[PDB]
């Protein structure tokens, strides 16, 4: 156990469980001989790259699961959201740290994964004859994230049983309370629109449901802390 | 001991039937002796789910045109297969000047000659095609649309100023080649509803596979 | 000119001939590929990745589908009771259908190799007990009781000591050809069985739940392979 | 002085007629413009006894399709020869989606084009095909059945949605190549009764060869 | 003349006539880099590999011939049959020793051969219009072996006059009373089912009929003694 | 292109021509051959093996 600091942000955490480096690649920068070498892309350091701890979610027996979209999740939040909006192009990596706080008498297991291009789908009017399209509140939910309505198919017609094919980590209350994942910038272009395109989604779903006996705190806190890594912005507005 | 059959190239090889153009004499269907087929790799049923095992892909395609009458008969008819690349105007009539625009590669061939065959390069302005795009192109109806995936269009037609003496059919086969893919994802487990999105029938959400009576009885 | 004789096969179009054809846009220069993380080069990579095995493929009720991802162990159960059982049949209908491995087997005709199934106990930290996980090779029939199951290949798993445990299915081979109804399939017969038994009862102190769940993850080992591509699916592009 | 003509390859060379598919216009026979021919090397009468001189064999095959009308006439008709490999579902109708399944190699050819020709590999999951199997696959009717000898099936048909204007016939020739054999055995000396077993007519057990009046009179 | 022992089994035999090694190959084992290297195939030594002497057959003037199926012949017999049944896969070679006991006043000649994949055929109802199939008692006769009904065609439509194309040896009473044949494991797979597939048959047929004068023992004993060589079993049940 | 002249015999199918033809399954890898005892490579081997001569080919 030891507490780390980046700028003015300080989180208390355990020495070092096993971190997961998405696709074995560390988030890196983009070198000079690139498409936009005229408009030098400023690489924020100071405050922009630090610990952002979002509103804790409460895990319940009934909870189906939550997901957040990146970079959307921070585009509203502080000085990162500052750059995310008034800059034409963006690229960046992320350190994601999902932590729980529960007693040795609580039980359950969360699957924490990162899915690039997490396109959401709708129920299509139930009968599937309605070509309905997900709302903006569902597509880009902000820092509060959004709750899954049909986890089994990840609200998108795909088996969550296979979600482990993506960078992921398990949070099994009887053995660990935190998961850490490093995501490199993943896209078909070197730079892209921070507000229009969400490069990936953060999924945290209960596979083994929360449980405890009557009298124990009934809601367990899932706290997402995340820090940008090697972020770059271009074209100020 | 070998593993060649499980390589991406192996998995995506073979020429499948992706399109079928009908050029009837009398009819409601394609009444102008011509047809415009926008290239859709999804034409082969089975393809959608397979390519969607990945997020980003890159490849070339070999197109083969097998033409005949609806009875499989071979007739003395000259045809024109024109490839109008993305960004180019497609023909709107049997007499459109598009059919004559040099920058739209055309192959002229006889129904008697063996199938025509050509190669189409990776067209995207992006580094790779991508089956999923979580965003909007600069609630909405534009969600998930990656336009930079247009491969082009094939405009088919019998040659000549006068309608063809014969009823025809052109089948388009496509073979993917030089395949590369990134970011694997869970395999579709609910039936598809629309070509453009992952929408699933929320009433009929079925379990990924078969079920049984009890977990203790095989 | 140069003397030639056309041979049979001339003019044919073989859907699987991988020859070369004239380029439509000879001067076009495709945008260059850049580096995208996570490239896959051989499906076998995915086959080796563990995914959830729906051992509990029983409930079909839409709102209970998530329950198939985990099976329970409880106080109620008595020492010796059979907990769950399933066969090692990646390509056939059943639990493996949920696994990415099972799904990929569906795009092939034959295959073989070792498998691996990891069981994750997700009960309370305060909960303790022992389970006997057993593998009965092909041919062998599900053990009458814990006692006999113990005589075979097995693992005594103390979920008090370790939270996960991995079993290795030494070998499965879907090669024996069959010609039943009128449809010729290439089925197993190499159905080895994995049976899970309560060795001890589920032990827990006051305040700890009396039911816990086990999640099963599975994947093929490195010696796994597949042959004969076979495109098949019920999920096809719509009209 | 030479001995090449007595090598196994020599003994088993040549393309023999193994199959004949009839596609009549009016008729009881193959009424759906298609036919499924499971590959049977026994199609050439003479073959059975020859391969059965050995217990285990391994080889490739070159298949040649000679098509015409029953008068040997050549007509402007397009055909489809689809090879559905062992383990794959054969078509059940002229409109089966099997005809379109990419993993079933198909060759499209005109009756006017010279014979189609393709090569089929050693398909067995076993190290070799075997004409004799003293056992049962995991009194019985399954005795002597080695299933792992399936080479695949050829599904033949005229192309098109509408029936062909012409009455056709497709003759299938097979040339064995790269032959290897093991464990020679006595050559069949009693007539065959059933394709699948060695049963012999117990009433009509004839002597291996010709007889004479006395052992002292030539 | 000298008596040899393997384990607790001891047979009295003559120094060493000519043994026949089927196809010039000695029965050997199957090395580590094989299909089943995970489930190490135990290679029985102790008692499993020893002398099994089966019920003696009585050769008569009328005798048409006998045959036995391997490994079927021992699957019932003792500790080999033990392994043969409760093991999923099997491979093995064999030493076969066929011996007669007759006076210098008896006469006859037996042809002893080994035929891999000895598939039996039926008379097919006489007229040959009945697609009848051999019984299990005929197909896999046990240690008592089975008697040929139509030797000329080896109960399978093939000329016994050509049986010499198979590993064989002659027992001509006026010159020898025993034949010995070594059979290597012969099959299209490295391992196979011991109870479902009979890799080969042992044929012993009188070509020159038994004969003797009135008063001499009228039935001559054919005694088959056989020992497994380099046997392997896999997957216990 | 490259100048060519088709010669007589063009398009014929000779049952004994041992040419090469397109492979139906180009990616298929046939199970490997293992060693089987008793391989025969030339019929003459069998010809040299003694078999019974029915000198007495009389009774039928
Ligand atoms: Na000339």
């Amino acid at each position: 156990v030891a507490q780390l600091t980046i700028g003015n942000s300080t989180i208390t955490t355990q020495e070092a469980a096993n971190i997961i480096v998405g696709y074995g690649e560390w988030p890196s920068y983009c070198s000079d001989s690139d498409a936009t070498a005229v408009d030098k892309p400023t690489r924020p350091d100071v405050s922009v790259n630090r610990f952002y701890t979002l509103d804790t979610k409460l895990w319940e027996k009934s909870s189906k699961g939550w997901y957040w979209k990146f970079p959307d999740v921070l585009t509203e939040t502080g000085v990162f959201g500052q750059n995310a909006q008034f800059h034409y192009l963006y690229r960046s990596g992320f350190c994601i740290h999902v932590q729980c706080n529960a007693s040795k008498f609580h039980q359950g297991a969360l699957l924490v994964a990162v899915l690039p291009e997490y396109v959401i789908g709708t129920v299509a009017g139930g009968t599937g004859t309605e070509d309905t399209h997900p709302p903006y509140k569902q597509t880009q939910p902000g820092a509060d994230g959004f709750e899954l309505q049909h986890p089994y198919v990840l609200d998108a017609g795909i088996p969550i049983s296979q979600l482990t094919v993506c960078p992921h980590q398990w949070i099994n209350l009887r053995t660990n309370n935190c998961a850490t994942i490093i995501v490199p910038y993943i896209n078909a272009l070197p730079f892209d629109s921070a507000l229009n395109h969400c490069n990936f989604g953060l999924l945290v779903v209960p596979i083994s449901p929360l449980d405890y006996d009557q009298g124990a705190t009934p809601v367990i806190p899932i706290t997402i802390t995340l820090a940008p890594m090697c972020s770059e912005f271009a074209g100020l507005r | 001991h070998s593993t060649a059959e499980t390589t991406l190239d192996s998995f995506f090889s073979r020429a499948g039937l992706v399109g079928e153009i009908d050029l009837p004499l009398k009819g409601t269907t394609n009444p102008n002796g011509y047809a415009n087929w926008d290239i859709d790799i999804t034409g082969y049923a089975q393809m959608r789910r397979k390519v969607e095992l990945f997020t980003y892909m890159r490849f070339d395609a070999e197109f083969t045109f097998v033409a005949c009458t609806p009875t499989g008969e071979v007739v003395p008819q000259l045809l024109q297969y024109m490839f109008v690349p993305p960004g180019a105007p497609k023909p709107d009539s049997r007499e459109s000047l598009a059919w004559q625009t040099a920058t739209n590669p055309s192959v002229f061939v006889k129904l008697s000659d063996p199938p025509a065959q050509v190669s189409v390069p990776f067209m995207s302005p992006a580094s790779a095609y991508q089956w999923f795009y979580d965003g909007y192109p600069t609630k909405d109806l534009e969600y998930g649309a990656m336009p930079n995936n247009m491969m082009g269009t094939f405009s088919v037609r019998t040659v000549g100023t006068s309608k063809s003496k014969y009823p025809l059919v052109v089948r388009i086969y496509m073979r993917m080649k030089h395949v590369r893919a990134w970011i694997p994802r869970p395999m579709r487990n609910q039936n598809y509803l629309f070509k453009a999105n992952p929408n699933y029938a929320g009433n009929s959400i079925k379990p990924t596979g078969a079920s049984r009576t009890a977990i203790t009885t095989l | 000119g140069f003397p030639t004789e056309l041979k049979p096969g001339t003019n044919q179009f073989l859907t699987t001939d991988d020859g070369v054809s004239a380029p439509i846009l000879p001067n076009f220069h495709p945008t260059p590929c850049i580096h995208i993380p996570g490239e896959v080069r051989n499906l076998l990579e995915l086959c080796q990745v563990e995914t959830i095995l729906e051992v509990n493929n029983v409930p079909t009720n839409a709102t209970s589908l998530m329950e198939r991802l985990r099976f329970p162990v409880s106080a109620q159960a008595g020492k010796g009771e059979l907990c769950a059982v399933f066969r090692a049949d990646p390509g056939r209908n059943g639990p493996w259908q949920s696994t990415l491995l099972g799904q990929l087997c569906g795009y092939y005709t034959q295959w073989s190799g070792s498998l691996e199934v990891t069981f994750m106990f997700t009960g309370s930290f305060m909960a303790t007990g022992k389970m006997l996980i057993a593998y009965t090779p092909p041919g062998g029939p599900l053990p009458k009781d814990r006692a006999t199951a113990m005589l075979g290949t097995h693992v005594i798993w103390d979920f008090g000591l370790q939270s996960s445990v991995t079993l290795v299915i030494p070998w499965i081979s879907n090669t024996h050809y069959r010609a039943h109804a009128r449809d010729g399939v290439f089925d197993y017969y190499t159905t080895g069985l994995v049976s899970i038994w309560y060795q001890t009862n589920y032990v827990v102190p006051i305040g700890a739940p009396n039911t816990a769940y086990i999640i099963a993850l599975a994947a093929a080992q490195k010696n796994f392979t597949m042959k004969l591509c076979k495109d098949a699916s019920d999920i096809l592009q719509t009209g």
